[PDB]
């Protein structure tokens, strides 16, 4: 075929360190003061963000 | 006086930064300093400081 693949850069090898925050990382935000995790859930047909009491 | 964190952000072994809210706990008494609400008779408008939870 004549298909051509274009190389689009998302992240460099130097920036792929595991000791730094990187785009696309899956992390959860924990509230130290209230000791609660940020969460979003559907309550009355609409999604709302809050801190879930544990 | 043990200097101890008041916020949950800081933790034991962390360097104390200027402006941080800290608690001063006497080594022997074991009760943090507290600005009492008892107005001093000798001087009006002056409160008292004592060691208590």
């Amino acid at each position: 075929c004549n298909t051509s693949w274009k190389i689009n850069l998302f992240m460099q090898f130097r920036d792929h360190l595991e000791e730094v925050l990187k785009g696309g990382d899956v992390v959860r935000l924990f509230h130290a003061e209230q000791e609660k995790f940020l969460t979003c859930d559907e309550y009355k047909g609409k999604l709302q963000v809050f801190l879930r009491t544990t | 006086l043990f200097i101890q964190p008041f916020w949950k952000l800081r933790s034991n072994g962390d360097n104390v930064v200027v402006g941080d809210k800290v608690i001063l706990n006497p080594v022997n008494a074991g009760q943090p300093l507290h600005a009492s609400n008892y107005e001093l008779s000798d001087n009006a408008g002056c409160k008292e400081v004592n060691s208590v939870n």
